[PDB]
């Protein structure tokens, strides 16, 4: 649930309903469930990462970050869809960022690989057929459903540019079912040639992610982690290739190897709290809130002060309440000043999409040398720091110590202020030619815009060539609606109360 | 750009004659794109026959026993049934003579190879899962 930002589980008889993950879900796009090793996998598009947990939410680990091809050509930016294959020990996902891709990783985090990298712009849907080891995906911009073999070496089209904005896809027998946003419908067709096509139902809201429920869609295989979690202390995950298992530690633990053994050492920070079983480490405000958070009950002990504040608020010695974001932000928000106590802020750690300042404050990484004093100690824009800075995978650095997406290099806007992001003598080379399937070129300059940007009502390239000839641009035969401005919009947006 | 000019993806206008001159007049290489310069040039009508010198002959004139074409392949072996011969057309599976010279074919389900004499077997379960 994205409005509540939670994960919920229920029984198929509607008898019991439970919330499993309720914390640190910024923008969770898709969920996968593993029946062999009894695991839950999901994607987050604000932390730009992939997570694994147990079906009861008792432990969590992050298996992928940054870039999938070691060359930095593709990287987690908008990861939408996920599918699992246990017999091969692989996890497959898709991303619809500037550089769209489909990638596979091993269920223990190993063998990070890119499978599809061409003729792909908006891959919302990804699924696998276990009867013959085939991988299917759908693209909403190019309007297709394609299937390949699990390595990506052969490609075939079920539909070849006729589907307006699909979102999710599933397969059973000789049939494939998919959900469509722009016509708000669920459709079935034949998985090899798209023959025998019908609309099963249409809805008032957006249909979202579809599944087929039958035993054969979760095939039987032996669990390698079955006997006592394979001896693993915290997490047991299937190895890449599907044979054998790997022991691992939650995300605030350090993993180390010993003779025929593995060890997890808790390394969790101030403003966090550790449980006696070394199971998990939890935020400090959880420590005494009336809710048992450690499985052993180690946090919610009787030897605790009175809990004045609401559940999830942070409490000061005075018995006053502040939002946890207040804690260690270099300004006093609580009378006691416990909000900025040295004991709590020393050895403090920020979120994965943040950078830390000498005063133990966290700011988004894009603020880091934006020429603004975002940190009151001015530690972010220290000239020595902005000069020695090395930026994270998949973005590009400028002389003034500022970093921008790799895509922003070689176009028309001086994104770094200084024109170092656009070295003309490099940008005018054949290396920056527009993708002939998914991009449009503007006659006055060396800038590419996505094909959906053309005739959208905006001057996306500064010569306005992308909005000139729109009387000639047809709308998609079904799924689009046309405006007297010679614009095309999704038919879901007709009669929605917004201009 | 001018009417006389050609426009490049890098945003340069060049005199149109430059196109496909094989000079990289535009650093983007738009000026020398393969699909821009390629043409269906090797063609002659169904009424005609085509010869190695770049010349085409009416089918009645072919095999008149007289040079129509510099290479003489209109006459060189015209009317000979090469697939009745054995040393030539040393071919794997099936040989079909044509009015001059020969051509070769593989058995159904097999594939024919670039030497135009060898036969191969398709891996159907990768070539066409359908
Ligand atoms: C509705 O779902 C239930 C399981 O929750 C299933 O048993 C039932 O067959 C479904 N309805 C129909 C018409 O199949
Ligand atoms: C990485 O990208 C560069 C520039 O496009 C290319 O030359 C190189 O072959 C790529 N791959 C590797 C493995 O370096
Ligand atoms: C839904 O499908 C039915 C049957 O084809 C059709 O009669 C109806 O008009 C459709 N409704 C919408 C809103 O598309
Ligand atoms: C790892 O991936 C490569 C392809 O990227 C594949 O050739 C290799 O067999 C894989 N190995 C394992 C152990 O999964
Ligand atoms: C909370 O802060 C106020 C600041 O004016 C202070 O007066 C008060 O003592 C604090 N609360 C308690 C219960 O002491
Ligand atoms: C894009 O260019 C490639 C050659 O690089 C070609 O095979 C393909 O057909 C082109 N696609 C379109 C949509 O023009
Ligand atoms: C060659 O062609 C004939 C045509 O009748 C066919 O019977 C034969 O099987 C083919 N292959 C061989 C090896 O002769
Ligand atoms: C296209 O045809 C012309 C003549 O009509 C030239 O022969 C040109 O060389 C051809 N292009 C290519 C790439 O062979
Ligand atoms: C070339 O010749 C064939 C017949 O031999 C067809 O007429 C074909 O249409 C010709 N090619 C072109 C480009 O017209
Ligand atoms: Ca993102
Ligand atoms: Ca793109
Ligand atoms: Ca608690
Ligand atoms: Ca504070
Ligand atoms: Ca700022
Ligand atoms: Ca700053
Ligand atoms: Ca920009
Ligand atoms: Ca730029
Ligand atoms: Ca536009
Ligand atoms: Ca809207
Ligand atoms: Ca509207
Ligand atoms: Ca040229
Ligand atoms: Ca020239
Ligand atoms: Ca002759
Ligand atoms: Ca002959």
């Amino acid at each position: 649930d994205a409005e509540k930002q939670i994960i919920e589980r229920m029984f198929l008889n509607k008898t019991n309903q439970e919330t499993i993950i309720s914390h640190r879900l910024r923008r969770a796009e898709s969920l996968a469930v593993d029946w062999v090793s009894r695991k839950l996998y999901w994607l987050d598009a604000i932390l730009d990462c992939l997570f694994v947990s147990d079906l009861e939410g008792r432990q969590r680990k992050m298996l992928a970050q940054h870039c999938v091809d070691a060359n930095n050509t593709f990287c987690f930016e908008n990861p939408r869809g996920i599918v699992l294959h246990p017999q091969r020990g692989y996890v497959y996902w898709a991303d619809w960022g500037d550089h769209a891709y489909i990638a596979r990783i091993g269920m223990d985090g190993t063998n990070k690989t890119v499978i599809i990298s061409t003729k792909i712009e908006w891959p919302n849907a990804i699924t696998i057929d276990y009867t013959n080891d085939l991988l299917y995906w759908a693209d909403a911009h190019l309007g297709y459903i394609e299937f390949s073999d699990l390595e990506g070496h052969h490609r075939h089209t079920v539909y070849d540019g006729t589907l307006p904005h699909p979102f999710a896809l599933t397969i059973f027998e000789d049939t494939v079912f998919w959900t469509d946003w722009n016509t708000r419908t669920v459709e079935k067709g034949n998985k090899y040639d798209g023959s025998g096509r019908v609309v099963l139902v249409n809805t008032t809201h957006k249909p979202f992610d579809i599944h087929v429920l039958h035993p054969y869609r979760q095939p039987i295989m032996s669990n390698p982690c079955a006997t006592n979690n394979g001896g693993c202390s915290h997490l047991c995950l299937i190895k890449a290739g599907g044979r054998g298992f790997t022991c691992e530690c939650p995300d605030d633990f350090q993993t180390v190897q010993l003779r025929d053994r593995t060890l997890c050492m808790p390394m969790c920070s101030s403003t966090q709290f550790l449980c006696g079983n070394n199971e998990k480490c939890i935020p400090i405000w959880w420590k005494c809130d009336g809710q048992k958070d450690c499985s052993d009950g180690s946090d919610e002990s009787d030897l605790c002060p009175h809990r004045f504040c609401r559940l999830g608020q942070f409490q000061c010695r005075d018995g006053n309440c502040t939002s946890p974001q207040a804690l260690c932000n270099a300004r006093q928000d609580c009378a006691d000043g416990s909000d900025e106590d040295r004991v709590l802020c020393e050895h403090h750690r920020c979120e994965a999409n943040e950078w830390q300042c000498a005063n133990k404050r966290c700011i988004p990484e894009y603020w880091q040398c934006d020429s603004v004093d975002d940190c009151l100690d001015n530690s972010d824009e220290d000239p020595s720091h902005c000069a020695s800075r090395t930026c994270r995978p998949g973005q590009f650095k400028c002389n003034n110590g500022r970093c921008i997406p790799q895509s922003w290099k070689c176009d028309v806007d001086n994104d770094c202020g200084d024109y170092s992001d656009e070295p003309i003598h490099e940008c005018m080379t054949a290396a920056y030619n527009c993708d002939n399937h998914t991009e449009f070129s503007c006659k006055t300059n060396y800038r590419c815009i996505p094909q959906w940007a053309v005739c959208n009502g905006f001057d996306d390239c500064r010569d306005n060539s992308d909005e000139q000839g729109c009387e000639s641009v047809p709308c998609h035969p079904s799924g689009d609606f046309r405006c007297g401005n010679h614009h095309c919009i999704p038919l879901r947006w007709k009669c929605d109360g917004i201009d | 750009c001018r009417d006389d000019q050609f426009t490049c993806q890098n945003g340069q206008c060049i005199t149109k004659l430059y196109v496909c001159d094989e000079d990289n007049d535009c650093g983007d290489g738009s000026d020398e794109q393969e699909h821009l310069c390629h043409t269906p040039e090797p063609t002659c009508p169904p009424h005609q026959f085509r010869c190695d010198n770049g010349h085409c002959i009416e089918m009645g004139t072919v095999c008149n026993h007289v040079d129509d074409c510099s290479d003489n392949s209109d006459e060189k072996g015209c009317g000979i049934n090469e697939c009745q011969d054995s040393s030539i057309s040393h071919c794997d599976h099936n040989c079909t003579d044509t009015i001059t010279s020969f051509y070769c074919s593989c058995l159904p389900g097999y594939k024919l190879m670039s030497d135009k004499r060898t036969c191969v077997d398709i891996d159907e379960c990768k070539e066409t899962p359908q």
